[PDB]
RNA sequence: GUUAAGUCUGGUUUCCCUCCAGGGUAUCUAAGCUUUGAAAAAAA
């Protein structure tokens, strides 16, 4: 039993719906397959803060990222790279989410006000040894389904 | 069935009596057991109106006020200015969740019409300056928690949280 | 020769850090997210490594015939901005 | 890699070792030296010296007091007794 | 009491962020806090953080609300974007200098306040540059990351 | 007409990586030992 390949079934459904230009998909696929190995290399918080630094947490995407978290017919809109790394923040958070790390109340009100996302990343570094033994195995599954569904250039 | 009622948690010295309730039930969601407070209704878009404190609701996911729960209803001189309503415990934001709730309760809010002759442009403060927390503790945190001096000595810890865990937004206005 | 913890940070600062971008070549202007660093190892800069050799026939044979004549090779990458070029000395007969 | 704090002496890399892996060479030395005539009661007085000491962060035979490890992780550090000889030949300190 | 660089560059941009009142101020230490890191390691720390004192021109009341930072997060700096961006980033620097302990508050209070001290700080720099070089890139990498992250793109 | 006096301004913005490669190949058990020694016909 590994649940963990579910939850990245999950994950990954919702992600895969929510980019609509194949290229989207694509530079998805090429951040699934990078940032796990960064992960494992550097550790949690250096990936993460990389991660949302080429994120562009605008109120807008955040917004479209608050919403895949209920819709399932939320989009992500922007540049193929943006959109890319915006999709793997949400595969993280989604498994932050479920695995009950984080109260899902908390981090909507975080992604909504911008005085509220510095206490996010602050509960993140607190738990980061927690979540990065956690999640290596969710985050190689979301990679394996990357490179088995989307096509690469 | 039970039924709880929300108390904003202020700056201010305005909260010693509007309330008709003492315990009611068994036992409260808001928790102190040696370690400080736990299950803290975190309410979000709502302002606060200190000038006869209420909470005034606004717009922004930015604006929110904190505070402590348990059981009764406002002094039965009251239902005519209160955001009472029944939530399915689960809707509650709420932090340092601790004791899990019944599924269902009851809560009543402080609240005044938006005030609509001014524009709500709020100002957030925390609550400093200790001999406030101290007439908080007395205020309110003695009332309806007599577990104070009783069978929590650590007052001094109580106190540490009530600085970092207690804020809200203000209107200013 | 300096001491180790001051030697550390001379001889990090000590690299060259060169900012490259790419243009995009419709408004000849840089492409966005095009522009990126590389540190370069200065020219002159020296080296140290040992070539083993487990006995055989043809050992006596490379360390004879192709080591000495094994002078200047390319190293690393970036080659054809001209950044890969190396002499090789050979202690054996150089100390 | 250590960066030093509380001190006045560089180090650049230190020696860093657990109770867990003592523990285990405890073992190892106290099955053997049962199984065998042959004894190793300098290295197991060394090892139970420091063993005794669990709990605490040790340096072995500097006075360090305190330091940050492989630049993430800040550790103090108390002196065991400094009368111990190093177990390790090179004169860095074992953590 | 020990915070490690990505800990200690988010607190520090937490200040930063809420001191910054104009979102044009935020946006411009955006690329203060872009270009300053590559900027440190080409031209050295000291000539750098001489460079952005300058370029701060703390006016004597820029330099209280600068201090006034490190005390309340009741503090706010106020003067041109592009000049309040470099205060910003010059207390990035100092509140990594204090926190590391490298230099004490009051002396580098000093030296921004008058003129004496601020030679005595170049001399201070000089014998404290291994013990700042060593580790403070890692900060500001953390602080351009925080910045990308938390600032849109003007 | 004569004199006399210059004054203001002294670097800003954007871009901070993008794409591919994310393991391939060989080896995937081998050789032994495969039952031995006591009890096979017992007293009523």
């Amino acid at each position: 039993y590994e649940e963990d390949y579910k939850l990245a079934l999950e994950a990954f459904k919702k992600v895969f719906n929510a980019l609509t230009h194949y290229g989207a998909k694509q530079a998805f696929r090429s951040r699934a397959r990078d940032l796990v190995e960064e992960i494992y290399n550097s550790g949690f918080i250096p990936t993460f803060f990389y991660i949302i630094s080429k994120a562009e947490l605008n109120s807008d995407s955040l917004d479209s990222l608050i919403s895949l978290f209920s819709s399932d017919n939320a989009i992500l809109r922007g540049s193929d790279e943006n959109v890319s790394y915006s999709a793997y923040l949400f595969i993280i958070l989604y498994y932050l989410i479920k695995r009950g790390i984080i109260e899902q109340k908390f981090l909507i009100q975080a992604l909504r006000c911008e005085k509220t996302r510095l206490d996010l990343i602050d509960k993140l570094y607190n738990l980061a040894p927690i979540i990065s033994a956690k999640i290596r195995t969710y985050l190689l599954a979301i990679k394996r389904l990357s490179e088995a569904l989307i096509e690469a250039r | 069935s039970t039924q709880r009622e929300y108390v904003f948690i202020p700056i201010t010295n305005s909260i010693t009596i509007d309330v008709k309730i003492t315990i009611g039930g068994s036992d409260h969601i808001t928790n102190i057991d040696e370690r400080g407070i736990h299950n803290v209704l975190v309410i979000t878009g709502y302002a606060v109106d200190e000038k006869n404190g209420r909470l005034v609701p606004t717009l922004d996911p930015c604006d929110y006020v904190k505070g402590i729960l348990v059981a009764g209803t406002p002094q039965q001189a009251q239902s005519n200015d209160f955001l009472t309503l029944k939530l399915p415990a689960n809707k509650l934001y709420l932090i340092r969740k601790k004791g899990n709730i019944s599924d269902d309760l009851k809560i009543y809010i402080p609240y005044s019409s938006p005030d609509a002759r001014n524009s709500m442009k709020t100002k957030p403060v925390s609550i400093s300056d200790d001999t406030i927390v101290n007439n908080i503790i007395k205020e309110v945190f003695d009332k309806i928690y007599n577990i104070t001096q009783k069978e929590k000595v650590k007052i001094e810890k109580v106190k540490e949280d009530i600085k970092e865990l207690f804020s809200y937004y203000a209107l200013e206005q | 020769v300096l001491e180790d913890s001051i030697g550390r940070e001379v001889i990090n600062r000590s690299l060259i850090r060169v900012r490259r971008i790419r243009i995009d070549r419709d408004k000849k202007v840089v492409e966005t997210g095009g522009l990126w660093s590389e540190e370069y190892v200065p020219m002159k800069t020296i080296f140290f490594s040992v070539l083993l050799g487990k006995e055989s026939k043809e050992s006596a044979i490379f360390a004879s015939c192709i080591l000495r004549n094994l002078r200047y090779v390319i190293l690393g990458g970036k080659e054809t901005i001209g950044k890969g070029i190396v002499e090789l000395r050979w202690v054996k007969d150089v100390i | 890699r250590i960066i030093e704090i509380d001190s006045a002496k560089p180090y650049v890399w230190v020696y860093v070792t657990t109770y867990e892996l003592l523990k285990k060479v405890k073992l190892y030395l106290d099955s053997i030296s049962q199984l065998s005539n042959a004894s190793f009661s300098n290295l197991k007085n060394k090892i139970d010296t420091i063993l005794a000491k669990e709990g605490k962060n040790i340096t072995l035979d500097s006075d360090l007091k305190s330091a940050i490890l492989n630049e993430d992780f800040y550790v103090e550090l108390e002196a065991l007794n400094n009368k111990i000889p190093s177990i390790i030949n090179a004169g860095v300190p074992l953590l």
